């Protein structure tokens, strides 16, 4: 999980991560943030074998999350950034693979800091 | 050691998270945030073995009907869970949830959990009727807040996949 950064109020911010690793791949992915002192939160998610299905929670559209095919890349871009959304922000995949079992992968993870 | 994976079902607002959330972190959650899909990892010792079990989270609510699916393959056990104060959320595990299982997971053993006990509604002879008639290795009632029935009905889910 990259992208994060030290961002005024209302400023913005894009987040990247990997739609799928190199044993595996990903049939959906999500991003969850960790707020100090408040448990993880949903942020986001998509999905990847039915059809690209996009799922927030807020319906605000300060969040919209997307698909580069090409970098192999999911970007999670957060516009209008308030002091609320300081949290660090975790990365989910559903893991498939040839010879494994459906498994849940927990990204690394990247600071976001508001000001005020 | 042995890793089983268990996945939640039922209707919304029934008591999943906080079922799952009480057996992993000894905690009941307050605010209800509607689940899209969550992950969470709890340990438990059962007939004397250790297994890690693996809680997948899924959504009752029929907005996220493309992506709960998408939690259930290589499941070992399920928990199909209604609430003891809803009656409807009964009467939808035969219509909704059994037939969405038993074709994504047709072979997979299933435990009916009747949350929010301390709510007492449905009589417990109905829901083990209601395990009868689905095919459920048991049935169980417990109640979150109360922090009663957890234990047991992750240790009757561990038992379960452990076959
Ligand atoms: N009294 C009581 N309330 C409970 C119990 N378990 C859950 N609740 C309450 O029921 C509501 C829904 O809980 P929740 O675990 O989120 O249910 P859910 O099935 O995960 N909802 P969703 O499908 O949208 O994710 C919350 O207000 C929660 O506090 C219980 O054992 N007793
Ligand atoms: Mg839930």
């Amino acid at each position: 999980a990259s992208g994060g950064g030290f961002v005024q109020p209302g400023g913005s911010l894009r987040l990247s991560c990997a739609a799928s690793g190199d044993t595996w791949w990903s049939s959906a992915m999500g991003w969850f943030r960790q707020a100090p002192g408040k448990e993880r939160e949903f942020v986001s998610a998509i999905s990847f074998y039915p059809t690209e299905y996009t799922y927030y929670a807020d319906s605000k559209g300060r969040f919209t999350i997307s698909r580069d095919n090409s970098k192999n890349t999911v970007y999670l871009q957060m516009n209008s950034l308030r002091a609320e959304d300081t949290a660090t922000y975790y990365c989910a995949w559903i893991a498939w693979g040839p010879w494994m079992r459906t498994s849940w992968y927990w990204g690394q993870g990247t600071q976001v800091t508001v000001s005020s | 050691a042995i890793r089983k994976k268990l996945v939640i079902v039922g209707d919304g607002a029934c008591g999943k998270t906080c079922l799952l959330i009480v057996f992993s972190k000894d905690q009941f959650p307050e605010v209800y945030v509607p689940t899209v899909f969550e992950n969470y990892v709890a340990d438990i010792e059962v007939d004397g073995k250790q297994v890690e079990l693996a809680l997948w989270d899924t959504a009752g609510l029929e907005d996220y009907d493309r992506l709960r699916p998408l939690s259930y393959p290589d499941t070992d056990v399920i928990l199909m869970c209604f609430s003891i104060d809803s009656p409807d959320s009964l009467e939808n595990i035969p219509e909704k949830w059994t037939p969405e299982v038993k074709h994504f997971c047709p072979n997979v053993p299933i435990i009916l959990v009747g949350n929010k006990k301390d709510l007492r509604p449905v009589k417990p002879e109905e829901g083990r009727d209601m395990a009868n008639r689905i095919g459920a290795f048991g049935y169980m009632e417990c109640s979150a807040k109360t922090k009663d029935g957890v234990r047991e009905v992750f240790e009757m889910a561990t038992r379960a996949a452990l076959q």
